[PDB]
């Protein structure tokens, strides 16, 4: 079987420009374990980006936060990008800092 | 606290 | 009210590229406590939350002793799989286990748990009763004998009815500063126009632990779920956890729709309306 992962994208407070905060990308619901996720700026990769230790849930799925401070501004575009056995190419979800 | 037993196989 | 401790642990084979990857993380309720990585550079189990760190170098090394001995036998047991499933040497393979306890108000066992899957699928499963096995396929059955011929069972009873509950309610007390408090999400309601004739109206729960809270919208009283966008609570990698609730609405209606709120650090449900 595979199940490819839902992500989402987000930061860990509401977002104030010129303020210290966490960039999030949370994917999860995803088999097998091997995954590959960035976070990008302005369409380029972050290079310091933490990650939690894999984990999974009641039906078996994978899930893991991959995170970075960032101060966010008005006119920076942040996303996280994922690849996956599942997926033909990466997939790009841009932040939403209304979801 | 970790349940420990030993050579546990499937 | 009622606490959880379990641990998981995920083993990876990787042909080509050495043995294959372990790792694991023991929970208490949604806070994670310890992890063990097989490829950190001097693998050993290591403290998570302030509340384990008091614990001596004999718990340390004890429990990284079990770690590294539990990647020892998923190594072993995913070539046994191999051959139970007529399998190459060729692919990557997973084995995944849970275990654990649940305790009530009081402390005393409520269930416990020890649930096996291999690539993804239920593999095998120790029954609620504690004492019997459910093997999901004919390979499974072969794990099934192996285990009741060795009395798994009977020792895994042992533990789940002794010291998995009395480790859980020392780590309670222990850290009883944040696992014994709850905090109540942070609600607001945000709208969000599409077009001239609708616009969403997002329902949010932030800053909230633990995990579990109902998020729903009603329409005049009923329950919107065929039509509400509902996504999965997420960390916010504070301890605390997020989540939101949305639908779209006719623009002008926006007043026939009801937010509901439950969690179990609110006194009473919460009723929320957009406002502006």
């Amino acid at each position: 079987i595979q199940r490819t992962p839902k992500i989402q994208v987000y930061s860990r407070h509401p977002a104030e420009n010129g303020k210290s905060n966490f960039l999030n990308c949370y994917v999860s619901g995803f088999h097998p374990s091997d995954i590959e996720v960035d976070l990008l700026k302005n369409g380029e990769r972050i290079e310091k980006v933490e990650h939690s230790d894999l984990s999974f849930s009641k039906d078996w799925s994978f899930y893991l936060l991959y995170y970075t401070e960032f101060t966010p501004t008005e006119k920076d575009e942040y996303a996280c990008r994922v690849n996956h056995v599942t997926l033909s190419q990466p997939k790009i979800v841009k932040w939403d800092r209304d979801m | 606290k970790r349940w420990i037993i030993l050579g546990l196989n499937k | 009210g009622s606490h959880s401790m379990r641990y998981f642990h995920t083993s990876v084979s990787r042909p080509g590229r050495g043995e294959p990857r372990f790792i694991t993380v023991g929970y208490v309720d949604d806070t994670l406590f310890v992890r063990f990585d097989s490829d950190a550079a001097s693998p050993r189990e290591e403290p998570r939350a302030p509340w384990i760190e008091q614990e001596g170098p004999e718990y340390w090394d004890r429990e990284t002793q079990i770690c590294k001995a539990k990647a020892q036998t998923d190594r072993e047991d995913l070539r046994t799989l191999l051959r139970y499933y007529n399998q190459s040497e060729a692919g990557s393979h997973t084995l995944q286990n849970m275990y654990g306890c649940d305790v009530g108000p009081d402390g005393r066992l409520l269930r416990g748990y020890h649930q096996d899957a291999y690539d993804g699928k239920d593999y095998i499963a120790l029954n609620e009763d504690l004492s019997s096995w459910t093997a999901a396929d004919t390979a499974a059955q072969i794990t099934q004998r192996k285990w009741e011929a060795a009395r798994v069972a009977e020792q895994l009873r042992a533990y789940l009815e002794g010291e998995c509950v009395e480790w859980l309610r020392r780590y309670l007390e222990n850290g009883k500063e944040t696992l014994q408090r709850a905090d109540p999400p942070k609600t607001h309601v945000t709208h969000h126009p599409i077009s001239d004739h609708e616009a969403t109206l997002r329902c949010w729960a932030l800053g909230f632990y633990p995990a579990e809270i109902t998020l729903t919208w009603q329409r005049d009283g009923e329950d919107q779920t065929q039509d509400t966008e509902l996504v999965e609570t997420r960390p916010a990698g504070d301890r605390t956890f997020q989540k939101w609730a949305a639908v779209v609405v006719p623009s002008g209606e926006e007043q026939r729709y009801t937010c509901h709120v439950q969690h179990e650090g609110l006194p009473k449900p919460l009723t929320l309306r957009w406002e502006p």
